[PDB]
């Protein structure tokens, strides 16, 4: 999947690949999870319901 | 004798399966069939209910809502969320916090044909959870009950066919060391500073600049204006039982003209539910009753006696379920709503006339209230028009 | 009450169990009516 | 053994033979299932009784294999429908009684006698060996004897002979009636506006009735109000002829998950023979002194992946400006079907990128706006709301004594050659409102007018034409792999238009014969369940009985209406029982749906067909399988330890049969 | 339109009118 | 690489009588085929093809 | 008023032969000819390639 | 007059018969494979 979607030049799907999309979901998780109490089940739908996570 | 409950533990869910039960044959002789519980998936009540949504908008709204749920309410536990949703859409955040969902009790739902059974003995079987407390804790019962349908189908294997004695499970949940209190939404603010969060704003499929028109960011700013000033639950606590009583009683109305309002009517006063369930009655009825020329109190009374007669059984099983829980049975009892009559045995009272004659007191209170000057307050939801001057 | 009964009547020339159930509906009314002022009778 | 064949020879049979590396593959997955079957038998109390039947059945179909070949896939696909022969067997319709089971009985004997290996009582003798099997069995046996489908292999397939079956369904004269036809899009029109209606707060579509229109339709027009089914079939005429104008803001690029889907895509015309294997076509090139074709090895998902222009909008001008019907690169190919045992559905079509892009943008539009607006159906995509409406269907007339009471009829019908009988003119109609309403102006009747003008063939690389002279598509003749102008559908493509006109004919059908049913289409199985209402007191049989007449009238209707449109109905795709009905490959009997625990098991092999191929995944999916066996009826300590024992066999299989050194 | 009364029905009728007489 | 994209383990594709039939003509291999059992494959000039 | 009369009798039959046409024109039977022959498609081919934007009924 | 009246109610029949059978040669018309036809707008 990371392939075909590096391949990718399709006018749609323009900007959905990144190549640092590893470093920044590392990032996004540590700011959901580096807090008081780790929610990891928030973190998963806040994730996904990222632009990162889309 | 089940052991549990002769010894101090008295939370189960009871299961319960007739005799006399031969699979194919006579559907008469054997007990009456029904669908069994096969599963409950996802079934919002946002501040302002938005239309044609975009993926990316419902997606912004679901991350708001998590996050305010989960993380807190501050202004910058709103900020932030304003933020990760800026990263999907572009609303201010006034029009944020007003659109997103309610932030309790969030669900964090995330994400061929195969049925689970065969459902022979499962069709028969009987199911309360009326001796047990109930969005874990309904996912939990949900499994309990699914647990225990499969017990009573593993009893009886393919190979049986029959049912010469009447069997009950019990499945006590309670005196259980796994069951836990829950305990959340406490506020975490992010140790770490947001981080740069690269965002495909031109991809469409990623991010919407347009996700609300000009007449629906009209409608949502004067949403947030009205409840701002006019309010919604500000009212005093002595306020809201009776507001919920006659909003649970307009859910009841609409319904007759597994759904049920046990979990609001337990924590209300039924006797205003009945009441107002009267008053909606009416006001539904009333220009009905208008154009047939009915006069007079007793007149109206006999007009929605007989309405309330002629609906068929399944439309008032809604308020069937509700009144023929034990606690809210007794609340009306007590209340001098319901009388139990011509029935030997309270498992075998008419609760579907019980209903009817519930809502016939509401009714009779209304009218004589209205009689003697009492005014009843009109609720309009979905209205910051003409609809108010109808009503 | 009988209105709708006349009504249907009428316009079929179904319908039937409604009469049925509406003339019942009304003559029970009836009775407790007089069941309840059975005294001044 | 070799990387290519297999040299296998018996000294005590004396027979040699010689096995491929799929058939080899074919042979140890058969084999595999033949154990399970017989060990899970053997195991389960609950299946005991079957393993006596399974290996007489094993045996006997076994000696008619070797006696006749590959026409002993036609006595298993009818041992298929004999399955459910024998569940009807014992209604209490004494007129539904048998019915099935006799004419499966006799398609038995004419399988058995077509080619006179053997004579008629050779035949009854097999025939009756074969049907001994299945009686005296549970309800929930009788439905578990459908495991034994792939535990005969599979047919050695060729181009030739799947292409034969689908140049007749297709390229034949179909009749029509205009009514019939009229009558159903009267109807559709008719569950469009009612569903439009239910959503999108009660207001009926943008719609312009025409000059024949009664003053009652206007009148409902502006009051927008529901159109009853009674209505409709009275005013047909009318209710008929009525443009519904655009009601969806639809767009292509609505989903983009169906964009990101691998399909299957043809070579352009110009080189269709590039399939076929370069050592058979070069002599034959070199013969007509041309260059060999270019092979084509590339997916649709990367082709759409490496455009640097890709507007669906543009994609779906191809259909909407006339370029498809003009392209002379459109080619459209068949090729054979895996695990396939019968006749029909042995073959699946591939087109070009343009047009199967046309297809799936199409099939995304319909799928997503107008057929949400049709439920007369109970098939939704969520699961648990669907078993539990078939649930609810199933058991309409189970009630018991805890007046009038309720009965029901139950009809499954099969539609699996639909796709083949669909014509463009029985849904130019359909097609030309569905534009109308997507603001189109020529999409949906896309598939019938591209097929007609082309010639289509099946593509199987060991499987050239047997005419070496036919180096070209468009000449070629109607014979041999070559389908020349076929008439209808293809299987799967637009199926959501003919599933929405196939509701409509069920709507029409239960209008015409006052009867209340409840559809549940699915494009390969529809179950109806007709519903009348009988005396309390009456007996069982006698209920069931009055269903069955009331449901004659409603079935003959259907009938009429499926001829009309051009589907003929025979014996074998349709079922009529007062006890269950067939959906999705699973019965559902009196308040039940029966087991069929051996199906599952019957899958249950030693290794995932997944490329990583690690002991997790193949432990996994046994798993799956153990699951499959506990929801279906197996015992749940024997589904434990049969779990325990196989993941144990498997991890073992792995570690001493080393896939890499 | 003369309607049938059950036995049981007939028993709720007569303690109905005795209980009437006896509060009224 | 070729350790990764390992032959399939169970059947995927359909089984073809004329693959066979092309496998045991190639190698002149015995048989008791017809010659209509053959189809297209019993016009070939399987020395070509051998060569 | 005579003239008118006697349009008024001419009219009627008018009215019921339409009847009629519509009665026979509801029950014709629209027929596809297939490919019985098996005639290559380059032969078969004479049909139009553009779509043309005719109305139907309303419109 | 009144002749006239009569003749106008049975033209409305008239009116509505002929928009039928229009509307049925169109489909008709619409229905052959040999011409690709196109909706308006
Ligand atoms: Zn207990
Ligand atoms: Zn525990």
């Amino acid at each position: 999947q990371y392939t075909l979607m590096e391949r990718s030049v399709n006018p749609m799907l323009r900007g959905v690949f990144s190549e640092n999309a590893a470093e920044e979901e590392e990032e996004l998780a540590q700011y959901l999870l580096d807090r008081e109490v780790v929610m990891p089940r928030v973190a998963h739908v806040i994730l996904a319901q990222s632009s990162c996570g889309r | 004798e089940c052991e549990h409950c002769s010894s101090g533990d008295d939370k189960f869910t009871w299961f319960f399966l007739p005799k006399g039960i031969r699979l194919d044959d006579d559907p008469a002789s054997n007990p009456p069939i029904r669908v069994p519980y096969i599963g409950s998936k996802t079934d919002v009540a946002s501040m302002a209910y938005i239309k044609g949504a975009s993926v990316s908008l419902k997606s912004a709204l679901r991350l708001a809502g998590v996050y305010i749920w989960a993380f807190g309410d501050t202004e910058e536990s709103w900020q932030d969320a304003y933020e990760l949703a800026s990263t999907r859409v572009n609303l201010t955040l006034e029009q944020l916090q007003s659109l997103t969902p309610l932030p309790t009790s969030a669900n964090l739902v995330h994400r061929k044909f195969t049925p689970a059974s065969s459902y022979a003995f499962s069709s028969f079987v009987h199911i309360s959870n009326d001796c047990q407390i109930l969005t874990d804790s309904n996912l939990i019962y949900q499994q309990v009950m699914i647990t225990g349908l499969a017990l009573i189908e593993t009893w009886n294997n393919p190979p049986i066919n029959f049912s010469v004695y009447e069997t009950t499970l019990h499945l006590h949940t309670g005196s259980s060391c796994c069951i836990r209190p829950v305990e959340s939404c406490v506020v975490n603010p992010p140790l770490l500073p947001v981080p740069l969060i690269n965002v495909p704003q031109m991809n469409k499929f990623v991010y919407d600049p347009e996700p609300l028109s000009l007449l629906e960011m009209e409608k949502i700013e004067d949403i947030a204006y009205q409840t701002r000033i006019g309010g919604l639950d500000q009212i005093p606590l002595l306020e809201k039982i009776p507001l919920l009583a006659h909003l649970t009683a307009k859910q009841m109305v609409n319904s007759i003209t597994t759904s049920n309002w046990i979990s609001e009517c337990c924590y209300t006063y039924i006797d205003s539910v009945f009441v107002y369930s009267g008053w909606a009655l009416l006001l539904e009825l009333s220009y009905q009753m208008y154009y047939l020329r009915i006069q007079g109190i007793q007149g109206i009374l006999d007009y929605v006696y007989m309405t309330l007669r002629r609906i068929p059984g399944m439309a008032i099983t809604g308020i069937s379920s509700t009144i023929s829980h034990p606690r809210i049975l007794r609340r009306c009892i007590n209340l001098d709503v319901i009388a139990p009559i011509n029935s030997p045995h309270i498992a075998s009272l008419d609760y579907t006339k019980l209903s009817i004659d519930a809502v016939m007191w509401g009714t009779k209170q209304v009218l004589t209230n209205i009689s003697q000057g009492i005014d009843y307050e009109i609720v309009v939801p979905s209205e910051s028009s003409d609809r108010v001057l109808n009503l | 009450h009988l209105k709708e009964v006349i009504e249907i009547l009428k316009g079929q020339a179904g319908p039937l169990g409604k009469i049925n159930t509406i003339l019942r509906l009304i003559v029970e009314r009836i009775l407790m009516y007089t069941v309840r002022n059975w005294c001044i009778l | 053994i070799t990387p290519e064949l297999v040299a296998l020879y018996s000294s005590e049979h004396k027979a040699l033979t010689y096995l491929t590396f799929e058939m080899v593959l074919m042979v140890t997955d058969m084999l595999e299932g033949r154990l399970n079957v017989s060990s899970l038998c053997t195991a389960s109390h609950y299946l005991s009784p079957l393993k006596k039947r399974i290996e007489v059945l094993l045996t006997l179909v076994d000696d008619l294999a070797l006696l006749m070949g590959d026409k002993v896939y036609g006595i298993v696909s009818s041992l298929e429908s004999f399955v459910y022969a024998q569940l009807q067997y014992g209604d209490p319709v004494i007129d539904i009684k048998g019915t099935f089971y006799g004419f499966i009985c006799n398609e038995i004997l004419d399988l058995l006698t077509e080619d006179n290996i053997f004579t008629e009582e050779e035949a009854n003798k097999v025939l009756l060996d074969l049907t001994s099997q299945f009686d005296n069995l549970s309800p929930d046996l009788t439905a578990e004897l459908l495991c034994i489908m792939r535990l005969w292999g599979h047919p050695t397939l060729t181009a030739s002979q799947a292409a034969s079956k689908v140049r007749e369904s297709m390229c034949a004269p179909k009749v029509l009636d205009f009514q019939t036809i009229m009558k159903t899009l009267a109807f559709f029109h008719a569950i469009l506006i009612n569903g439009y209606r239910r959503s999108h707060n009660g207001i009926w579509p943008p719609t312009t009735l025409h000059g024949n229109a009664p003053k009652s339709l206007i009148e409902m027009r502006h009051d927008n109000s529901e159109l009853k089914y009674e209505y409709v079939l009275k005013n047909w005429k009318s209710i008929s002829m009525l443009r519904i104008h655009k009601c969806f803001d639809a767009s292509p690029d609505e989903d983009l998950s169906i964009f990101m889907k691998d399909k299957a895509i043809s070579c352009p015309r110009q080189d269709w023979m590039g399939v076929f294997r370069r050592s058979l076509i070069k002599q034959r090139y070199r013969d007509a002194n041309r260059p060999l074709p270019q092979p084509f090895n590339r997916r649709l998902l990367l082709n759409f992946l490496e455009d640097d222009r890709f507007d669906p909008i543009k994609e779906l001008e191809y259909v909407t400006s006339g370029e498809y019907l003009r392209d002379p690169e459109f080619c459209a190919s068949y090729s054979l079907k895996e695990k396939e045992i019968k006749a029909t559905g042995r073959i699946f079509a591939k087109m070009t990128k343009r047009m199967r892009s046309c297809q799936v943008i199409a099939e995304s539009l319909l799928a997503n706006h107008a057929g949400k607006l049709m439920r007369e159906n109970g098939v939704v995509l969520d699961q648990l709301k669907l078993t539990k409406s078939l649930l609810t269907m199933n058991q309409i007339g189970i009630i018991s004594e805890h007046g009038f009471e309720i009965a029901a009829c139950f009809l499954t019908t099969d539609l699996t050659k639909y796709c083949l009988n669909w014509r463009y003119q029985v849904i130019i109609p359909f097609a030309r409102t569905l534009n109308s309403m997507y603001g189109i102006p020529h999409l949906f009747e896309w598939i019938h007018l591209r097929l007609m003008r082309s010639t289509l063939y099946v593509g199987d690389p060991f499987n050239p034409p047997s005419d070496p002279t036919q180096l070209d598509l468009d000449t070629a003749l109607n014979d041999d792999i070559f389908i020349v102008s076929p008439r209808g559908g293809i299987e799967g493509l637009c199926q959501k238009l003919w599933t929405m006109i196939s509701i409509s004919t069920i709507i029409l059908s239960a209008t015409e014969a006052n009867t209340r049913v409840m559809s549940m289409v699915q494009g390969d199985n529809q179950a109806i369940a007709i519903t009348t209402r009988v005396v309390r007191s009456l007996s069982h049989s006698e209920k069931k009985e009055q269903a069955y007449k009331a449901s004659k009238l409603f079935f003959e209707r259907l009938r009429a209406n499926n001829h009309g449109i051009g589907h003929h109905l025979k014996e074998q795709e349709t079922i009529l029982s007062s006890d269950f009905f067939i959906y999705s490959k699973r019965v559902f009997y009196k308040g039940r749906i029966l087991t069929q625990a051996l199906k599952n098991v019957s899958k249950m092999c030693l290794t995932a067909d997944i490329l990583g191929d690690c002991s997790q995944a193949s432990c996994s999916n046994l798993a799956t399988t153990v699951m499959r066996l506990t929801e279906n009826g197996v015992e749940k300590d024997l589904c434990y330890f049969l779990n325990a024992f196989m993941t144990i066999r498997q991890l073992c299989y792995d570690l001493v049969f080393p896939q890499t050194k | 339109s003369d309607i049938l009364l059950n036995r049981a029905y007939q028993k709720r009728i007569w303690k109905a009118i005795g209980c009437v007489i006896y509060c009224f | 690489l070729n350790e990764i994209l390992l032959p399939e383990v169970h059947l995927n594709s359909p089984i073809v009588r004329y693959k066979l039939f092309y496998y045991i003509l190639h190698g002149q291999l015995p048989n008791d085929l017809e010659p209509d059992d053959l189809g297209p494959l019993a016009n070939q000039n399987w020395k070509a093809i051998r060569a | 008023g005579s003239m008118v009369t006697q349009i008024k009798n001419e009219l009627s039959t008018v009215k019921t032969t339409l009847a009629t046409i519509e009665g026979m024109m509801a029950t014709v039977k629209i027929m596809d000819p297939g490919n019985p022959t098996g005639v290559p498609v380059d032969e078969l081919r004479r049909s139009f390639s553009d779509h043309v934007t005719i109305v139907s009924g309303p419109g």
